[PDB]
């Protein structure tokens, strides 16, 4: 029952079968391998199966903190009083603090580069390693974290460890939570799908269920779309960083050795600013990349990013097209001209009828894809639904909502609303110059680029006690 | 489940009073529509040759990603409006909400 190695279909085992004339994988007793996600009830004959999240659902920075507390404890510095997140002790990125290692029994990451021999490293998620471009977002809150306990000591002198590590952690979390709920979901859902998902906060509500749903797993995957084939290095002029500027996807997941020997997290995160996303476009979905190369370097076998979206959401279970768009308040399309009508393209209506016969059985994320994108979103009205909805669950069952009374004193929400992810980058590296807000909108140097000195930065003044 | 708290805890546990598991760390999915399985509980469609979805074959997920989702990288379209931070973001705020664990 080796999911890894065998192409058997048994328990636990869902092996992605090979159609003929396949591009790339010409054996069909071949497959893409697969393990079907944990069941919540395991060996049931009578609960229906359902799947597990092992994180908070909560936007609370879990990613940096961990959720779980043996890792939330092993993740902190508890050497002395001063609340800090544990820091990488064999590196350093020019001066700068790095995440330390972690110890896996089987580690990814040294089989991207034998001899440079680095390893995994630890943060509050398992994947901060799965690629250079999200491990160099988790260093930058993790010396945000440090930052922030730093400037609290200096102006608390009698907080201890413990208050420091809470303080510093509740601001970390509001941050994520105002980056994402102000400049981010706009971007995603488009104005008028930001209306009317979330509207103006008024107060927690403690009959509204946080849980991430299963769909929401499965539809917040549309940002495989964006995903472009190579990771983009600049130099301090927003200049290609010569010898390999555009190192292609296929060469970077797992690549830790690329942020500890290859110049660190600021000609990455400067490549992140500075080169456009990749746009969704119906004959222009997903890149090979991620298609025919995922984890090439590690796996027996290059994965299928969209083709196991599918098949995961098939082991979840998931409802198909029809019952979402029915679910949302949505046109349900019966005939492939009506599919033409949903999608303003008959051609991919006929290629979605030719592969799933009926539109009540295409899988969610593909249908979701499919969809033309609302009006200043990135996502159409299947995917607008089930997101915003997710997020205002979220929000609204939160307790611990940043805006929530009782949560920080109106005088730190109001320096809490002066943060962004550019004063964030200012802060904890060393670039300079970055985008101007809205980040995820700015994207050309240097016409979208503003230094660092006319950004706001947070005023801790109203946290002395 | 303390009646006067600060902080989060880590879990996530006791955020909700009422029903302190909510948003707490691993717990089951919550579902908004029923799931729809081969056998009704617990197979995914696919599974079983011939065993036909409302009526219809089960497309390979694979032939669907090759004949609807490939295209020629060549042809990529950067976004005007949107960086790759928007990308990135995403990603990393999706690890603050999900991980699917797998045996
Ligand atoms: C606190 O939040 C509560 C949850 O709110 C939801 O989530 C937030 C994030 C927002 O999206 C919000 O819009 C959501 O509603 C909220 O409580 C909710 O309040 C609504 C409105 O009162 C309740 O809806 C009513 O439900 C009953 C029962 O049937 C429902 O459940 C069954 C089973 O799932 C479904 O099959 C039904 O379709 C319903 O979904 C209905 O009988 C009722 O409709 C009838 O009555 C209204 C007049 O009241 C008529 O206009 C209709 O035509 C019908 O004749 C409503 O649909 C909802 O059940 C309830 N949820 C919970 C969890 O309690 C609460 O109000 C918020 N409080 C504050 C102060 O914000
Ligand atoms: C905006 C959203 C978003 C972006 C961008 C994104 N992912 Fe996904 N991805 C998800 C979500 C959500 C899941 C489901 C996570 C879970 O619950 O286990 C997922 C799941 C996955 C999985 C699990 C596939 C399976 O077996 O079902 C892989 C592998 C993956 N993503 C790789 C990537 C890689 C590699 C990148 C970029 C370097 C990436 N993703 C970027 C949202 C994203
Ligand atoms: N639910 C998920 C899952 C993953 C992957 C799953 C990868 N599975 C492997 C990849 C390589 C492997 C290995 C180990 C040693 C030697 C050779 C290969 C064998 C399978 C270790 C883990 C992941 C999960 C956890 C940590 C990072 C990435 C995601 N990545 N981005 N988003 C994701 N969402
Ligand atoms: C803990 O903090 C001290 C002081 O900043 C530092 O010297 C030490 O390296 C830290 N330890 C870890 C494991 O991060
Ligand atoms: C491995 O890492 C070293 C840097 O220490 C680099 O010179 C070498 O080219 C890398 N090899 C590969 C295959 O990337
Ligand atoms: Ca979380
Ligand atoms: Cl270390
Ligand atoms: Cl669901």
């Amino acid at each position: 029952v080796n999911c890894e190695t065998s192409c058997v279909q048994q328990p636990p085992c869902f092996p992605l079968k090979i159609p003929p004339n396949d591009p790339r994988i010409k054996n069909q007793a071949d497959c893409i391998p697969f393990f079907r996600s944990c069941p919540a009830c395991p060996g049931s004959n009578i609960t229906i199966r359902n799947q597990i999240n092992a994180l908070t659902s909560f936007v609370d920075a879990s990613m940096v903190y961990g959720s779980e507390e043996p890792l939330a404890r092993n993740l902190r510095n508890m050497s002395n009083q001063l609340g800090l997140l544990a820091v990488n002790q064999r590196f350093q990125d020019n001066g700068r603090a790095l995440l330390p290692f972690d110890n896996l029994h089987d580690d990814p990451c040294l089989l991207t580069n034998r001899s440079a021999r680095i390893p995994c490293f630890l943060a509050g998620d398992t994947r901060s390693s799965e690629m250079p471009e999200l491990t160099s977002m988790h260093t930058l809150l993790l010396r945000e974290h440090n930052r922030l306990a730093t400037e609290l000591k200096s102006l608390n002198p009698r907080w201890d460890g413990e208050r420091l590590y809470q303080e510093a952690r509740k601001i970390v979390g509001a941050m994520v939570q105002i980056i994402t709920y102000r400049d981010y979901l706009p971007l995603v859902l488009g104005p008028t799908a930001m209306r009317k998902y979330l509207p103006t906060y008024r107060s927690y509500n403690d009959s509204v269920d946080p849980r991430i749903a299963n769909v929401f797993t499965n539809a917040f995957r549309y940002g495989h779309t964006l995903i472009q084939p190579f990771m983009f290095r600049l130099d301090n002029r927003y200049q290609p960083m010569e010898p390999n500027p555009r190192v292609p996807l296929s060469r970077v997941f797992f690549a830790s050795w690329r942020v500890v020997l290859e110049g660190g997290i600021d000609p990455i995160l400067r490549g992140l600013m500075a080169t456009p996303a990749k746009l969704n476009r119906q004959n222009q979905i997903a890149v090979d990349e991620i298609r025919e190369r995922l984890f090439e370097q590690v796996m027996r076998i290059g994965l299928d990013l969209p083709a196991l979206n599918m098949q995961r959401s098939r082991d979840h279970g998931l409802p198909g097209y029809n019952a979402w768009r029915r679910f949302c308040g949505l046109p349900q399309p019966e005939t492939v001209g009506q599919l033409g009508t949903v999608l303003r393209n008959l051609k991919l209506a006929r290629k979605l009828m030719e592969q799933y016969g009926t539109p009540n059985n295409i899988d969610i994320w593909m249908g979701g894809v499919s969809e033309p994108l609302k009006r200043k979103g990135r996502v159409g009205p299947l995917l607008a639904c089930i997101i915003g909805t997710q997020f205002r669950k979220l929000r609204d069952g939160d307790r611990f909502w940043w805006e929530n009374e009782g949560v920080f004193s109106m005088q730190q929400r109001q320096a809490l609303a002066q943060i962004s992810l550019p004063r964030i980058i200012c802060d904890n590296t060393g670039i300079t110059t970055v985008s101007k807000n809205n980040i995820f909108m700015s994207n050309s140097y240097p016409r979208d680029f503003v230094n660092c000195s006319t950004l706001p930065a947070l005023n801790l003044a109203s946290w002395r006690e | 489940c303390p009646e006067q708290d600060k902080y989060r805890t880590i879990t996530g546990m006791c955020n909700n009073r009422r029903s302190p598991t909510l948003g707490a760390s691993n717990r089951a999915f919550v579902r908004w529509l029923p799931a729809e399985y081969e056998d009704g509980f617990s197979l995914p469609y696919g599974w079983t040759p011939g065993v036909k979805r409302n009526g219809f074959p089960v497309a390979l997920a694979r032939a669907v990603s090759n004949e609807i989702v490939r295209f020629p990288t060549d042809q990529l379209t950067p976004d005007q409006e949107r960086s790759l931070m928007f990308m990135q973001w995403g990603q990393l705020l999706d690890h603050d909400l999900d991980f699917t664990p797998e045996p």
